[PDB]
RNA sequence: AGCGCCGUUCCGAAGGGACGGGCGAUGGCCUCCGUUGCCCUCGGCCGAUCGAAAGGGAGUCGGGUUCAGAUCCCCGAAUC
RNA sequence: CUGUUUAAUUAAAACAAAGCAUCGCGAAGGCCCGCGGCGGGUGUUGACGCGAUGUGAUUUCUGCCCAGUGCUCUGAAUGU
RNA sequence: GGCGAGCCCGAGGGGCUCUCGCUUCUGGCGCCAAGCGCCCGCCCGGCCGGGCGCGACCCGCUCCGGGGACAGUGCCAGGU
């Protein structure tokens, strides 16, 4: 062993891996901001009306803890439609709202009409 | 009563050097082994200016023995010197305007300037532009050199520090008066904030031991002493003379 | 023979780049390497007591070695063949329910208040005192009390190899009170060098002050100035 | 057995025999950190007193302070 | 005494990264590859971190749309 | 001379200014900050520099006094 | 170590007494070793891929220099 530079520094020693004897908590916390709570109010106003026609786009008020894919994912997993693009604002009252823009195949007018707006 | 302006200079919050523009520190090569025991070529890339300094800054490139690296440093330019210019450091160096070595190979009277006080310190003495000084007394026993300061002091240094061989460039730099405010006022904004310059008589009472009265009148002895108190050094300091001088120095 | 040329390197000053040498004596040591260093450096140094200079005065390997077989078999049993004979002779006693089948077990004794209680009353025949000690005010007693009560007593390098048979990490002290017949005559002959070694010469080690000694870079200094001295001289 | 001697000892702490010693234990403890651990006490004996008994729990700091 | 204070390289064992090679194990179509552990070798950070909605900082523009939006929405055409 | 100043009574003959000079300091240092550390500002600095002062461009001048109050130097030569 | 010098004895040689050296016209380049001597699994006296030493002298007890029983630190006492 021939220690050529002038600096001596720590040697790499072994990290042991870390494996408990006992878990911490006894349980995974369940998903709170599931499918059914991330979107939560459909818009039925004059625009948010108008935009299903002229826009063949959805309008949504949802949690200000999801994002674009969440908003994607519960609206693929919930009205089993395909999405483009999901436009967020802040709603200046507290809440999100989505612009959920739909596939060409699809249609705005008839999933409003089957979800009751 | 209010703290006068001569102790705010150690608080540092405006008083501090204008350090940002400024290029460096000018040292020389901390001392290895080729710098004792031979020299080493290194070349000098350009020559800038470091602000606050009238003396020019010389950036002198070096190759370093050990690993593959080119080391950068930064010299005081010394008098004559110009770029591409092989500048030699070390022991047995050859004595040229520009080349560092230290004092116990240079004959007496040898003009140098960028010299240390201890060695090893990368150069303290001799730095202002156009100053030098001058090498004598050497002693093979007990390894001393007489060096002639640029106050006229003489001073017996160590025979193993180091020089660089010349004066430094820039000299006769108090030779023009700065003419006006302006001038002034930028070479003090570019040193740093040294110029707030009241009288301390034209100024209040309460704030200097001098000022006050209805006419503008010192009042005390000016000669205060070394052992005053801080705020009371006001003016002349443990002056062992005043007025017009007579003779050169008269100080052994 | 086709090409195979040599390429030499010069590695002067000036040249070519320094090869990748030892540098042993010049890597920035940390701050507990540095102390022990310097420690073992500053006893080197300064003048010791005369009372703990009697360590790095020791023993000879030779004769530690031959104290070490008579002392292998003076063992102190572990906890695996002590509760092996405790359950032994207890098995024993309940088959054949006898009263005494042990009449004399012989075993030195360990530790600095024992063997100090055994040579304030007499019962050590010979005493092992160990070396490495680091607070030295545990052991600085036990050479002029194992002299004034006339226990021969042997001073030896290394705690690690008096622990290791006694079963410890650090045993500082061995104590031979009981002997064998078979043994008598050995212990008798070690205990005789020991006298001659350490009991004979205690007037001696007593008077003499250890260390002094300066690093050799000033004692080469000190015989150059006593070179030109001499050449003044001649 | 020992520690009336280890006592005896330490109690005319200015002769020639404890003075080295102390003298290089104040170097080595003025060269360390000002807060630490010793993983063993250097004077059993007072350590025992004020009560400290080998086993696992009891746990010796050394410390520095500045006189004045 | 102390909530704490000084200081930013000073008195620090202050890099957990990687090329190549060898050994071992696992997995996937064991063809051929990908991971994990060990060893050798390399590796100035001018020292964690913060600090600009005018400093540095890759890349979107034209038309139309509402009572309130616009380089964001629709159409068309590009780029990182 | 240009500039600055008493915001909410003064704009100046006041302050500042370049110039003239003086003193302390060769870094274990001068002038200072800090309750504290051989902690900090000057200092990424070294007498053409730093710090403290009087006067206030240019021309011509810098009279005489150490009695007093200061400041400084020296010899344990000598009182306290 | 002689490609070197030295002061003497002196026939080759001796080392009383000493110096280190292998970079000075050039705004070039210089790192991760060439060679040598050994040790292994492979082709019948052949070929592949590896390890050690010399190259790069040995030992030592402070990293190297400059101060050093002073400076400073803690307390007490007297000046200012
Ligand atoms: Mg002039
Ligand atoms: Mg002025
Ligand atoms: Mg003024
Ligand atoms: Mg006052
Ligand atoms: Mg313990
Ligand atoms: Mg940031
Ligand atoms: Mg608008
Ligand atoms: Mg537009
Ligand atoms: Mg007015
Ligand atoms: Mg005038
Ligand atoms: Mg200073
Ligand atoms: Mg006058
Ligand atoms: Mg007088
Ligand atoms: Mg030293
Ligand atoms: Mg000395």
């Amino acid at each position: 062993k021939i220690r050529t530079s002038p600096t001596f520094r720590r040697p790499k020693t072994l990290r042991l891996r870390r494996q408990p004897k006992y878990p911490r908590k006894s349980a995974p916390r369940r998903n709170k901001l599931d499918h059914y709570a991330i979107i939560k109010f459909p818009l039925t106003t004059e625009s948010a009306m108008k935009k299903i026609e002229d826009n063949n786009t959805l309008v949504f008020i949802v949690d200000v803890k999801a994002n674009k894919h969440q908003i994607k994912q519960a609206v693929k997993k919930l009205y089993d439609i395909d999405v483009a693009k999901v436009n967020t604002l802040i709603r200046p009252d507290g809440e999100k709202k989505a612009y959920v823009r739909l596939a060409p195949d699809y249609d705005a007018l008839d999933v409003a009409n089957k979800i009751g707006i | 009563g209010r703290v006068i302006r001569g102790q705010r200079k150690g608080a540092g919050s405006v008083f501090r050097a204008h350090v940002k523009h400024r290029k460096g520190a000018a040292r020389l090569r901390a001392v290895d082994f080729a710098e004792r025991h031979g020299y080493i070529k290194g070349i000098v890339k350009d020559i800038i200016h470091d602000p606050g300094r009238g003396a020019p800054l010389a950036k002198v490139v070096f190759r370093d023995p050990y690993r593959f690296k080119k080391r950068t440093e930064l010299f005081i330019a010394a008098e004559g010197i110009h770029t591409g210019q092989f500048v030699y450091c070390g022991k047995k160096a050859q004595l040229n305007i520009g080349n560092v070595l230290p004092v116990g190979t240079m004959p007496e009277g040898t003009i140098v300037c960028c010299l240390e006080e201890k060695p090893g310190d990368r150069g303290k003495l001799a730095r202002a532009s156009g100053n030098y000084a001058t090498v004598i007394s050497h002693n093979p026993e007990t390894k001393k050199t007489r060096v002639k300061l640029p106050s006229g002091s003489k001073k017996v240094i160590s025979s193993a520090n180091r020089a660089v061989v010349g004066v430094v460039a820039g000299g006769g730099r108090i030779d023009k008066p700065i003419l006006k405010a302006g001038r002034a006022y930028h070479k003090y904004k570019a040193k740093r904030n040294c110029w707030p310059r009241v009288r301390g008589v034209a100024m209040n009472p309460v704030e200097h031991p001098f000022g006050g009265g209805n006419h503008q009148h010192i009042g005390k002895p000016s000669t205060i002493r070394r052992d005053a108190p801080a705020g009371r050094k006001v003016g002349l300091i443990a002056a062992r003379r005043t007025g017009r001088l007579r003779g050169t120095k008269t100080v052994q | 023979n086709p090409l195979f040329e040599k390429r030499p390197k010069n590695f002067g000053i000036g040249q070519d780049i320094q090869p990748k040498r030892d540098l042993t004596r010049f890597v920035k040591w940390p701050r507990y390497i540095r102390l022990q260093r310097q420690r073992a450096i500053l006893y080197k140094r300064l003048k010791v007591p005369p009372a703990i200079n009697q360590f790095t005065q020791a023993l000879d390997r030779q004769t530690a070695t031959q104290l070490l077989k008579l002392a292998h078999k003076y063992r102190p049993e572990t906890k695996q063949e002590k509760k092996q004979r405790l359950l032994a002779r207890a098995e024993k006693k309940a088959a054949g329910k006898g009263d005494v089948p042990t009449k004399r077990p012989p075993v030195l004794r360990a530790g600095v208040n024992t063997v100090t209680t055994l040579v304030e009353n007499k019962k050590a025949q010979l005493v092992v005192i160990a070396h490495d000690v680091d607070p030295i005010e545990l052991v600085v007693f036990l050479p002029a009390l194992c002299r004034k009560m006339g226990v021969p007593y042997c001073i030896i390098k290394g705690k690690a190899r008096l622990g290791r048979l006694v079963h410890r990490k650090t045993c500082t002290t061995v104590a031979f009170t009981q002997v064998n017949s078979e043994d008598k005559g050995a212990l008798a002959k070690l205990v005789e060098a020991i006298r001659t070694n350490y009991n004979d010469r205690y007037d001696e080690i007593r008077r003499h002050w250890g260390g002094n000694v300066l690093g050799p870079k000033s004692v080469a200094r000190i015989a150059k100035l006593e070179k030109a001295k001499a050449k003044e001289l001649a | 057995g020992a520690y009336k001697y280890i006592q005896e000892l330490w109690r005319k702490k200015q002769s020639d025999v404890m003075r080295f010693l102390l003298r290089v234990r104040c170097w080595q403890y003025r060269q360390l950190s000002a807060l630490h651990r010793a993983p063993r006490p250097t004077r059993p004996d007072k350590a025992r007193r004020l009560g400290y008994k080998a086993k696992q729990g009891y746990v010796i700091y050394r410390i520095r302070v500045r006189r004045g």
